[PDB]
RNA sequence: GGGGCGAAAUGGCCUAGACCAUGCCCCUUGGCAAACCCAUUCGACCGGGUUUGGGUCUUCUGACCUCGUAGUCCGCGCUCAGCGGACUUCGACCA
């Protein structure tokens, strides 16, 4: 979670200490993983002995 | 610490030690004002392949202004600043005569009145 | 400042403090040229998690030769250079009578005429 | 609605590889703490509305109360108050 203030130029209240108009916020998540994969091979045969 | 008397003539200004270190050295002047004062900054080192040294001293002072006498609301604020420093190069295998020399003709190029009229009424040296 | 006093048998030298800092104390031999003469370094550290720690002892040395006596001109020329440097890896949590015990075998050793032969006369310590 | 993922649960492809189907991960922000008002057994009764909430001097730049955040030397002494004290910085309705 974050949170940021926004503030404009000398407007509002006839002053000129830029002052805050608004917050802006971003609210998320974070994930660790892991993972494995394997490949493999086989070769195959028949025969019919007799 | 280290203290250093200075004569100006009529009265005697002490500069204390603060910020004592090999490659740096602050001495200050303890008056009144701590910000805004008399600073000076010495810095001793070599060159090259040990052959010879190299000194720097450097020595700052600003004014300082305060309306706090008529005006009702001032705090102590610096004006200008001066910066006056200096390199000594000088190589160890020399000579203590030449040394000795060449310090007595600094002086008297220092004390001499050539360059209190160029810092002064800033008119080139040539007399 | 810090002044080191050594007894060789017959004279006595002084080494005296210059880079007074934490990290690296340069002790200097104040004799005559201050260019190629006794030099020691220390450092003080830690090591790993905050385990152990890790002392280094140096000492340097290098020969100076001149022959303004004779040839009209040469400046004081240094030689060869010396280092003889040391690592201790001494742990906190030990023991004060087995740290004892190692430093006087080490002076033992040290001051044993064996090492001294190896060092003149280089030849393999074996006696 | 806007995004994420092929990971992770399996199915196509399925030395390998990269994509697919259902399929699974989040946002629908939230909180102010005080003071006052109604009709009545002509207050006891829950619910609503208004004024304030770090604060002033020229809250324009910039400073004067306060603190929070750091970096730097620091005192092992000089000053009537004393003291442990210095300088530079960013923030200040709350998660």
């Amino acid at each position: 979670d974050n949170s940021v203030d926004v503030r404009s130029y000398p407007n509002w209240e006839r002053a000129a200490g830029t002052r805050i108009t608004g917050s802006v916020r971003t609210r998320g998540v974070v994930e660790s993983r892991a993972s494995v994969r394997t490949a493999l091979r086989f070769n195959l045969e028949t025969s019919l002995a007799g | 610490s280290k203290t250093i008397v200075l004569s100006v003539g009529e009265a005697t200004r002490t500069l204390t030690e603060i910020q004592s270190t090999a490659d740096r050295q602050i001495f200050e002047e303890k008056v009144g004002p701590l910000v805004g004062r008399l600073r000076l900054t010495a810095s001793l080192r070599q060159n090259g392949a040990k052959t010879a040294y190299r000194v720097n001293l450097k020595l700052d002072q600003a004014d300082v202004v305060d309306c706090s006498t008529s005006v009702c609301g001032e705090l102590p604020k610096v004006r200008y600043t001066q910066v006056w420093s200096h390199d000594v190069t000088i190589v160890a295998n020399s000579t203590e005569a030449s040394r000795k020399s060449l310090y007595d003709l600094t002086k008297s190029l220092v004390a001499t009145s050539q360059v209190e009229d160029l810092v002064v009424n800033l008119v080139p040296l040539g007399r």
